[PDB]
RNA sequence: CGCCGCCAAGGUAU
């Protein structure tokens, strides 16, 4: 079957987990600072969210085992989801959308 | 008379700190000073000094010991500068940090005795000496959490004979 | 019989911690580092250099007797064990013990389950 | 080697915030 | 290229250049300044 | 084939073993043919020792 | 010790870094920095490991076809120098013989 | 008008970034070096070594990695020598603080460096053979400390570097051949941690 | 010893 495994020579349930990266993203939180993208994402229009440690993301239907057995003609079953790219360019938008590096054209929509 | 002599080290202190750490808002304890910093932050017009009702036992800080050494051995006005915040904001909020420091500060301010006790759970509880919360994981955090807020329902039941589930 | 005990040993820890006790214990604090020297530290060749045999003495809470060192079932709540518990139950201690095991394994493999297409 | 004065609170030990051109309107279109 | 060594193809990976000096080195004289 | 195959030695002449193995190659440089002693202690360089005699 | 695939993973790495930077027309080092990519999914982002803020090393190119010289002349990897101090991965990961030596203990206190 | 600062942050402030620069920046070459071009006054070198012992205290298994960045140091500019030795004398003289993994982890850091050198044969000095007065951890300490040191050296080149030094008697661990019982003791010692590369007769 | 700075056709049919 055409996925290539790069895990060849293991499988963690004889020779167990031969590694435990765990405090390399508590370090990388503590280089950036706890505040790493609080200061960049508008948090503050998400909600009044005082706390950012009771945050959680998508879980609705996401492995989708049968999601309702309707026909996928081409593009919905075989092109790429278009949501999460989306919401990810919408979560970093004052720092994707920032005025002062280029500040010239900008191009208002309407309302 | 100290309510006058508050004032002109407070507004010291203001024209010592640089332009970007000086607030714009002060909120006192209960009203003595309303007039004395109006007149005594002439120089800074934009500050202001509101008297609410989040009353904080700052007295239960004297009860600490490095804060207890520090009030009781001094020769000089030495205004230090420490932190209480000591390394929660790596993991949690602000907004948990006094959630949580209020609520000890009001066990120790209620009871001295078994908030002294229970902040110590265990005999491995070390301290750091650059800090003077303990170290200890969060399971226990909000275990002591819990235990300090039924410590301050305990002594209001027991102060108001008050039914504790009643309210 | 025991309970009490317990509560009035309690009691006596809750009031030399209380009463002659700072806040916040440090590093030295002249207790710590005298347990940190009288900890077991497996791994220690001079064990045998002082000590004979593991014998039995009256090692026990009272000065009664001590049942005998086979292998009794852990029953989650650590006994006072004596006179001649040999291992008779129902099966309501491994069953709950594996009842345990299998939630902490299935929440592991749960968040597993939820992080998938995130 | 630590005074303990402290400066201040990023003063322990132009990137983040840029200036605004301050000479300059945006060229603004209505998309 | 203070002595021997830089980049020929800066724009082709993604680098800048910039060799530094290795200042975890140990031998006698090395300095110029004092 | 010998396109696809590998010979090395080691000898009075040649004084390094090397081979490829399993994706990531490798080579056996002796203690004893060394004028002064390589590092050995800072990166990928690891050791071999005798267990008849305990020493590298 | 392998310097040309630690050449190979700057080269690449910078290069997804460009191929996720035209996917919103961009390509901007101050507009759309790294801080969107070093940050975990726990708390949003993308959440990717840095191998580039390494310090790939050098040496005398006109020696280095001839003989070991050691270690000299340090060569920064990414453009980005403003001292964040990324981690990298392989310090949080056991080594081979580390873990060799560990398991031999380990079996024999266990036997 | 003048403020005292009695929170640490520039001291935790400082161990923060040193915990960094050798989390980033893979081998001991370059830690070194982003180290060092910090430029890091003298006040705070005895924090520095102390952290780079700490950081290593603190990996899981042990990882050849901290006893090269610290051995450069420890023999790059005389203050590191200085300094780290003293982190030692300080270190087994507690050393029941932290067990059975940090323990593990930090002895290991000094046999290598002794091993490897670069920190004065005479460290040891301080190390007190007694079976009364070693504790616990500690002698679990000095265990895989020499047991660990063996196979290094391998036992006689061990053995002899141990005494043939001629000047070596500036230690407690071996020499004491006073009162028959720390004699004893140590000959016991070390024929159970499963060396007996060196055992005497005093007993006349 | 210090790379890199982005428009459009590709879709809401004729």
């Amino acid at each position: 079957v055409l996925k290539q495994n790069p895990f060849w020579w293991t499988h963690q349930r004889h020779d167990g987990k031969l590694w435990n990266l765990n405090n390399y993203r508590t370090d990388m939180i503590q280089a950036l600072g706890g505040v790493e993208g609080i200061l960049e994402h508008t948090l503050f229009k998400g909600t009044y969210f005082p706390t950012w440690e009771g945050l959680f993301w998508e879980k609705a239907s996401g492995f989708e085992e049968s999601m309702k057995w309707k026909k996928l003609t081409n593009a919905q079953r075989s092109g790429l989801n278009q949501i999460p790219n989306r919401r990810f360019t919408l979560w970093w938008s004052p720092t994707i959308n920032r005025a002062n590096v280029y500040v010239g054209f900008q191009v208002q929509l309407d309302l | 008379l100290a309510k006058w002599k508050t004032a002109e080290e407070v507004a010291a202190l203001i024209r010592s700190l640089p332009v970007e750490e000086q607030p714009k808002q002060i909120i006192v304890t209960r009203k003595g000073m309303l007039d004395p910093l109006e007149v005594h932050l002439l120089d800074f017009p934009n500050i202001v000094i509101k008297g609410s009702e989040l009353q904080l036992p700052f007295q239960a800080c004297l009860k600490v010991e490095k804060f207890g050494d520090l009030i009781l051995k001094a020769t000089e006005p030495q205004m230090v500068l420490f932190n209480l915040y000591d390394d929660w904001l790596k993991t949690i909020s602000s907004y948990t940090a006094f959630s949580r420091l209020i609520l000890i500060l009001r066990a120790l301010h209620v009871n001295n005795d078994r908030a002294k006790v229970i902040l110590k759970p265990d005999k491995t509880t070390i301290t750091e000496p650059h800090h003077i919360w303990p170290t200890l994981t969060d399971e226990e955090w909000i275990k002591v959490e819990v235990q300090l807020k039924d410590l301050i329902l305990a002594d209001y039941g027991k102060k108001n004979n008050v039914n504790v589930a009643s309210l | 019989g025991l309970a009490q005990s317990r509560q009035q040993q309690q009691n006596v820890e809750d009031a030399m911690k209380e009463m002659q006790k700072p806040l916040a214990r440090y590093i030295d604090d002249e207790d710590l580092d005298r347990m940190l020297r009288e900890q077991e530290r497996e791994g220690d060749p001079m064990a045998n250099f002082i000590k004979k045999n593991k014998a039995k003495e009256n090692k026990n809470k009272k000065v009664r007797p001590r049942y005998s060192g086979p292998a009794p079932p852990p029953n989650r709540f650590w006994p006072g064990y004596r006179w001649d518990g040999v291992d008779r139950s129902n099966g309501f201690e491994q069953k709950r013990f594996a009842r345990l095991a299998s939630k902490k394994a299935v929440e592991e493999l749960a968040y597993k389950w939820s992080v998938e297409d995130m | 080697e630590d005074d303990k004065i402290y400066r201040g609170i990023n003063n322990y030990q132009r990137k983040g915030p840029i200036r605004a051109p301050e000479h300059l309107r945006a060229t603004v279109r209505w998309d | 290229m203070y002595n021997g060594i830089g980049l020929p193809t800066p724009r082709g990976s993604g680098t800048n250049g910039y060799v530094q000096r290795n200042l975890s080195l140990v031998r006698g004289r090395r300095g110029e300044r004092p | 084939q010998w396109e696809n195959s590998f010979v090395s030695v080691y000898s009075k002449d040649n004084p390094n073993l090397l081979f490829n193995m399993c994706g990531f190659e490798c080579r056996i440089l002796p203690k004893c043919r060394t004028s002064y002693e390589e590092f050995t202690h800072k990166d990928g360089v690891w050791n071999l020792q005798n267990e008849v005699t305990k020493e590298r | 010790n392998t310097q040309e695939l630690l050449d190979l993973l700057v080269k690449c790495e910078n290069k997804i870094q460009t191929r996720i930077k035209i996917g919103l027309n961009s390509k901007m080092p101050s507009r759309f920095p790294p801080v969107v990519f070093y940050t975990p999914k726990e708390l949003g982002g993308l959440g990717m490991l840095s191998m580039g803020h390494v310090l790939i090393p050098q040496s005398d190119l006109r020696w280095s076809k001839q003989t070991d010289v050691g270690i000299t002349h340090f060569r920064s990897g990414m453009s980005h120098e403003e001292d964040q101090l990324i981690p990298n991965l392989y310090r949080y990961i056991q080594p081979w013989e580390s873990e060799f030596i560990d398991s031999q203990r380990v079996w024999a206190e266990y036997a | 008008v003048t403020i005292h600062d009695k929170t640490e942050i520039n001291l935790v402030s400082f161990r923060r970034t040193i915990y960094l620069a050798i989390q980033s920046s893979l081998d001991f070459e370059e830690c070194a070096h982003k180290l060092l071009k910090m430029e890091f006054p003298e006040s705070q070198t005895k924090e520095l070594c102390n952290m780079i012992l700490d950081c290593c205290a603190q990996q899981r298994t042990y990882e050849k990695f901290f006893g090269l960045l610290a051995g450069r140091f420890c023999m790059l500019k005389k203050e590191y020598m200085e300094s780290f030795e003293g982190i030692f004398k300080e270190q087994y003289d507690t050393i029941h603080r932290l067990e059975t993994n940090k323990l593990r982890n930090v002895a290991k850091m000094f046999a290598h460096l002794l091993y490897t050198d670069s920190l004065p044969w005479s460290v040891l000095e301080c190390i007190k053979l007694s079976e009364e007065t070693t504790t616990s951890s500690s002698r679990i300490f000095v265990k895989i400390f020499f047991q660990e040191l063996c196979e290094y050296m391998g036992l006689p080149k061990l053995n002899a570097r141990l005494k043939d030094e001629t000047l070596q008697p500036f230690f407690e661990g071996l020499l004491p051949r006073d009162n028959p019982r720390n004699t004893r003791f140590a000959i016991n010692f070390f024929t159970s941690i499963g060396l007996g590369g060196l055992t005497d007769e005093l007993r006349e």
